[PDB]
RNA sequence: CCGAUAACGAACGAGACUCUGGCAUGCUAACUAGUUACGCGACCCCCGAGCGGUCGGCGUCCCCCAACUUCUUAGAGGGACAAGUGGCGUUCAGCCACCCGAGAUUGAGCAAUAACAGGUCUGUGAUGCCCUUAGAUGUCCGGGGCUGCACGCGCGCUACACUGACUGGCUCAGCGUGUGCCUACCCUACGCCGGCAGGCGCGGGUAACCCGUUGAACCCCAUUCGUGAUGGGGAUCGGGGAUUGCAAUUAUUCCCCAUGAACGAGGAAUUCCCAGUAAGUGCGGGUCAUAAGCUUGCGUUGAUUAAGUCCCUGCCCUUUGUACACACCGCC
């Protein structure tokens, strides 16, 4: 019944967030479908082309 | 990053390229031996900034006409202006496109019913303006 | 610097005076300033004539 | 060839998870004979993924003050809980450690200030590098506080740490705070 | 800085500049610096090497009786410019990444207009006024005080231990000081005595010549200890011995043997910090007859995190509002 743990890989960094500048708002595409992508903010240093896991599907979605 | 330029480079550069473009060139490390004789640079790290920004320049001149002036890109200038004449005018058309609310006017100045003349049809539904405001 | 003295107190005195440069050193200094290039002038050397050859 | 420490080569351990795989440093080019190669890895970001994992363990290993620039007794240090952890388990130290790092990296965490919401705020996810980071964090902090008063040594509770950390039997220290983390980043979800 | 432009042409500040650090087997040089090579040695191997291995042992500017400058010293220079490549950008100013390179942001110094009732009259034979000027607030001498303790605060040092302490062995620095105008007081090798602090003789050095090849600490390797207020910590306190000085009591400092107190990582708060950096760790200089828990520098070991933000604390520019202008610690 529970969604199970699963990948995305960052494609862009859509900039800091946080107040703070310590999170950094990142586009992640699915490993498993390669279309379906979110936009997801995450904490530590990231760069284009990493794959970060996932224990929820959905959490968030804006444009700042 | 931090790496902009002064004044005090940007203007000699300007200056140097403009009275000695001949002789200088796309080398770096020959435009900072030029620069050794045709100004006097009080210090090395000056130097080969104004250097390196002369290379920067002459790059950007083999392409475009930079601000800095250049003889040979003047006279270039100079021919293409006065120059490409065409053989034959656009103005001794054969027909001309000739309103008859135009034509109406030679008929007072006496110049109407000429043979280049040619009266069409004007426009009519009267459609211009833009539509007011937004949309 | 140089101290006055007068009646009221003491006048404090600053004269700070910019030398001019010159390659002789006596009337001042000899380095030109550290930002001022000095760019020679050439003459026209254009020689658009033919090419021909001196003997001598 | 290499044979960090004189043994246990280096190209015997696989990566778990692919999302580690680019910052844990054990194979190839990371092949060093000595976790003791000082060579600039701060000068810029993302360098330090470029530096072998036992070097960053044994660099996170010295701190409290009392001693932060013996290197080399934390090389030592590092070089006998490795000869604990081959005596305990038969397999590769540096597989162990690997998967230990694998293990102890939390995977959510929380942030943001806004007035103290539920436990933090708002829960985030982590980077590869910052699971990395707090993993080798987490293990060397529960190597510390579980050798500090007690006859137990440094080099013992490090290698108990890190077998408790592979395995993932939930007795390490490593292990009970990524879970915590887990837990408040949850219920800041 | 590029550009837009009722502005144009400038000046200061920033930058540029000076010192320092990093590279030059390229140049100049070196008995007050060395390295190689050779000759004497001393020790080991000797089966058998022998152009064998070690020598901070002696020599080859003790001038005819070797060369060289890599190491050291320090001068002249060179070298790095966002210069080359890719991308972004008006394709401008520039930005990001990468190659080659020692180096692609090394640290400092200096530092504008205007101002503060900020600090110094206890730096000055800088100084206006005022006070005192012989029973002196001048100056000198003796003694005491500046240290004095129910208490509160700031900078620090030592610790709370086993990633440790003790004992022994081994092993590595760089800054920089050193014999005094007055002015008396230097750095110290070596030998002897003592357990130590020290003492007694002999030198050397006004200094890349002597200390000194600065045998530093940490670290490293072995021993003992065993989670306890314990061999952690060394406060407090008794007794004894030296050194400086004219004088050591209110202990100047140092040495020895005894005492082993709080202290088991510290609340609210709060400081500093981005690479040879924090921190651990010693060594110099200043003060110094006697002296560092201070400060100014130097080396040694040497990281975690970050390449962001305006949340807090503030700062700069523009717009805005103002009843403020002693300028919000305002005004009312
Ligand atoms: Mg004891």
């Amino acid at each position: 019944r529970v969604q199970p743990i699963k990948l995305a890989r960052v494609t862009k960094v859509l900039g800091r967030t946080g107040s703070q500048g310590q999170c950094t708002q990142v586009r992640v595409e699915f490993m498993d479908d390669t279309s379906r992508s979110i936009i997801r903010n995450v904490k530590g240093p990231v760069r284009e082309g990493d794959v970060l896991t996932l224990l929820e599907s959905e959490r968030e979605a804006r444009r700042l | 990053m931090g790496r902009v330029r002064t004044k005090t480079v940007k203007k000699a550069a300007r200056v140097i390229i403009e009275k000695y473009y001949t002789r200088l060139g796309n080398d770096f490390h020959t435009n900072k031996r030029v620069c050794e004789e045709i100004a006097i640079i009080p210090s090395k790290k000056l130097r080969n900034k104004i250097a390196g920004y002369v290379t920067h320049l002459m790059k950007r001149i083999q392409r475009g006409p930079v601000r800095g002036i250049s003889i040979k890109l003047q006279e270039e200038e100079r021919e293409r202006r006065d120059n490409y004449v065409p053989e034959v005018s656009a103005l001794d058309q054969e027909i001309i496109e000739v309103d008859p609310d135009t034509k109406e006017m030679l008929k007072l100045l006496d110049f109407g019913s000429l043979s280049n003349l040619q009266v069409t049809q004007p426009t009519v539904g009267m459609n211009f303006k833009t539509p007011r405001g937004p949309v | 610097v140089r101290h006055v003295l007068l009646r009221q107190g003491v006048l404090g005195i600053k004269v700070k005076i910019m030398l001019p440069w010159d390659p002789t050193g006596k009337i001042g200094p000899k380095k030109p300033l550290p930002d001022h290039v000095s760019i020679v002038e050439p003459k026209d050397e254009i020689l658009p004539t033919t090419p021909i050859s001196e003997q001598k | 060839d290499i044979k960090l420490f004189g043994k246990w080569s280096t190209d015997d351990v696989q990566i778990n998870d692919i999302s580690l795989q680019d910052y844990i440093a054990v194979k190839e080019k990371y092949a060093k004979y000595l976790p003791h190669s000082a060579g600039r890895y701060a000068a810029k970001r993302f360098r330090k993924a470029q530096c072998p994992i036992v070097e960053r363990l044994t660099n996170s290993m010295m701190m409290h003050g009392r001693n932060n620039g013996k290197k080399l007794m934390t090389v030592r240090i590092v070089k006998h809980a490795f000869e604990i952890i081959h005596l305990l388990t038969g397999e590769n130290p540096l597989q162990v450690l690997v998967n230990a790092i694998i293990n102890s990296g939390p995977r959510e965490d929380s942030t943001r200030i806004g007035r103290a919401g539920t436990v933090r705020r708002q829960a985030v996810d982590v980077s590869p590098l910052r699971r990395v980071n707090q993993a080798i964090w987490l293990l060397c902090t529960g190597a510390r506080e579980a050798a500090f008063r007690n006859i137990k040594t440094i080099a013992e509770c490090l290698a108990d740490e890190l077998i408790n950390a592979a395995k993932g039997s939930s007795n390490s220290y490593a292990i009970k705070k990524k879970d915590e983390l887990e837990r408040v980043a949850k219920s800041n979800r």
